[PDB]
């Protein structure tokens, strides 16, 4: 929908510069989600509401 | 100098690792520079202005 | 909720929905935050550079 | 309260043993935490019963 859609480079500059900025943090997020859920792994107590 | 070099390097090593430990928990790590700070107040002015 | 090996696809899905909000919080901060700051940036920057 | 009230070398032993369990699990239990703790450090809502 932008004024980028025309100039096809410069928007693949702008898609790509999408993709290394996931693509750095996409580790770091997974790791940390994997420590997060270690609780839940062991015991994953479900409420009454849930 | 030489002897005095292994102790040097025991209490260089101990400033640095409360440098590090503090720059985790309170800016998580996060990199900052000028040159980002500025652009990025300078955008936020700019689309106040818009 | 206390036949929970007599309901395996309740007890299942509950876990499935818990597991996914926490990893959630965490892929919302660490993640999209960081795309959030980032993005601009690195727009400018590769936008620039070419 | 236990029978090793007494025999303070077995006593001792005991004590070290859970002493040097627990030194060796203490600092993946901070880190882990401190991780976990990374989505609440943005934005600790805040419920009504809370």
């Amino acid at each position: 929908k932008s004024s980028f859609a025309k100039h096809p480079s410069a928007r693949k500059v702008i898609s790509d510069a999408a993709a290394t900025v996931l693509a750095d943090r996409s580790y770091a997020t997974s790791d940390g989600i994997e420590i997060s859920l270690k609780p839940y792994k062991f015991d994953p107590d479900i409420q009454p509401n849930e | 100098m030489s002897s005095k070099l292994n102790e040097t390097t025991e209490a260089i090593q101990r400033e640095l690792e409360e440098t590090t430990y503090q720059f985790k928990v309170q800016y998580n790590e996060q990199p900052m520079s000028a040159e980002s700070y500025l652009a990025a107040s300078l955008d936020d002015f700019k689309h106040q202005f818009h | 909720l206390t036949n929970k090996y007599y309901c395996p696809e309740v007890f299942l899905d509950a876990v499935a929905t818990k597991l996914a909000q926490t990893a959630v919080l965490f892929l919302n901060v660490e993640m999209l935050n960081d795309f959030y700051v980032r993005f601009p940036r690195e727009v400018e920057a590769k936008l620039h550079e070419h």
